[PDB]
């Protein structure tokens, strides 16, 4: 339930997006001492944000995201998303051949690759786990031969049972449209739509 | 007092009242997390350059938990002598006998 894009519609171009905005959110209780010291506690999940932004749509394209949106409303699924800056292939393989010990958590992942990746990750990249829909960021990486181990933010959101497998290509966000509720598309007399843009919050 | 009849006990803690009472200050702050496990009837000693206090004493009187961790406390003074009774002396002289409802014999 992709998003439509020029990559699956590459015809229909004016829905690429004009410009995106990626927020994190790391609800966090802080104060600030009188001796000078900082002290804060966390609890609540991170969760990214996302904004995009659309140019003026013709009639076509805008029935298709209309046909697209309203589906998602009345199926209340969820709205898979692509975000191309990531789109590098710099790690491939038989990912489902790895091997995750059970009983890692927390926020370092150790991985046996068993000689099998090409490639190495790069800090920046997005990082996903096959049986869990949550989107990570990798900050740090390691090897010891077919070892792996890799730092990751945010904590992980669940322990692992074993049966997890990394997940290096393709990753698509979840989420969902809390701008939904009042959406809606101004017509100007030049036949063409305006005004249309979309706040999104992953869900899990 | 209800529940109190040794005459010298009871003059003893009400020596003990008396001497509070003149200790009527209170004074309230907050604590940062790391002072958790207080509760009330724990003893503080409070340093203070500006007001003078110098191991000021006082008895922690309310507390107050919060799930961030935060407390507020509140304070009230005592001192030391308090505590302390003077001597007495033997009161023994006024047992008065209360008879009545008696008829004398012959």
């Amino acid at each position: 339930m992709r998003l439509p894009d020029p990559y699956t519609n590459p015809e229909l171009s004016g829905l690429g997006f004009e410009s995106v905005n990626l927020i994190d959110n790391d609800p966090v209780i802080r104060d600030e001492l009188p001796n000078g010291k900082v002290n804060e506690v966390k609890v609540s999940a991170q969760y990214w944000g996302i904004n995009i932004s659309y140019p003026e749509l013709f009639p076509d394209e805008y029935s298709v995201l209309d046909a697209f949106i309203l589906e998602y409303k009345r199926t209340g699924g969820y709205i898979d998303v692509i975000l191309p800056q990531y789109e590098a292939f710099r790690v491939r393989g038989n990912t489902n051949l790895v091997n995750i010990p059970a009983g890692q958590k927390g926020s370092n992942i150790t991985m046996d690759t068993q000689g099998v990746l090409t490639g190495i990750p790069k800090p920046g990249d997005l990082f996903k786990l096959s049986n869990h829909p949550k989107v990570y960021k990798i900050t740090s990486f390691n090897r010891s031969g077919n070892s792996w181990s890799i730092n990751v933010y945010p904590d992980l959101f669940i322990t692992t049972t074993g049966a997890e497998k990394p997940v290096f290509n393709g990753i698509l966000f979840r989420t969902k449209l809390m701008n939904g509720d009042a959406f809606g598309s101004t017509l100007n007399n030049n036949g063409t739509y305006s005004g249309i843009s979309l706040n999104l919050r992953e869900s899990l | 007092f209800a529940n109190i009849t040794n005459y010298y006990t009871a003059r003893s803690f009400a020596d003990r009242e008396l001497k509070k009472s003149r200790y009527s200050r209170t004074l309230s702050f907050s604590l940062p997390y790391q002072f958790i496990g207080i509760e009330p009837n724990d003893a503080i000693a409070f340093t203070y350059d500006r007001y003078g206090w110098d191991r000021k004493y006082f008895l922690v009187d309310e507390v107050e938990n919060s799930r961030e961790g935060k407390i507020n406390v509140t304070l009230q003074e005592y001192g030391e002598d308090v505590f302390i009774n003077s001597g007495q002396v033997d009161n023994s002289g006024n047992d008065i006998p209360d008879i009545s409802n008696n008829v004398l014999p012959p």
